[PDB]
């Protein structure tokens, strides 16, 4: 069926998976998008003046 | 007075609850792998004719 591509037809894409795209992709260290990382900054206000 | 066969009505179960969907299996066929590679180029270093 032509309806059926909400979630599959991906994964052959995600199976089309080769030496290349080992060297350039994953990893245990290889970092991921979808998440972001949070860090505190610093605490302060602004306003203009004369 | 009317004597007839009690009406019960099965009750329990559950239904519409806790919807999961999550039927899919990863896997697929398609070609292997490519036989592809190169050297180094070939380097020259050479003049001045040493025989």
């Amino acid at each position: 069926c032509t309806t059926g591509a909400g979630v599959t037809s991906g994964f052959i894409d995600l199976a089309t998976y080769d030496n290349l795209d080992r060297a350039l992709y994953g990893g245990k260290d290889a970092t991921t998008y979808f998440i972001k990382e949070h860090y505190p900054v610093g605490w302060f206000t602004k306003l203009p003046t004369m | 007075i009317v004597l007839r066969g009690p009406t019960l009505a099965p009750t329990l179960d559950r239904t519409a609850t806790h919807t999961v969907t999550r039927p899919r299996a990863l896997g697929s066929f398609h070609s292997t792998a490519g036989p592809a590679k190169h050297a180094a180029s070939i380097m020259a270093e050479c003049k001045d004719e040493s025989r």
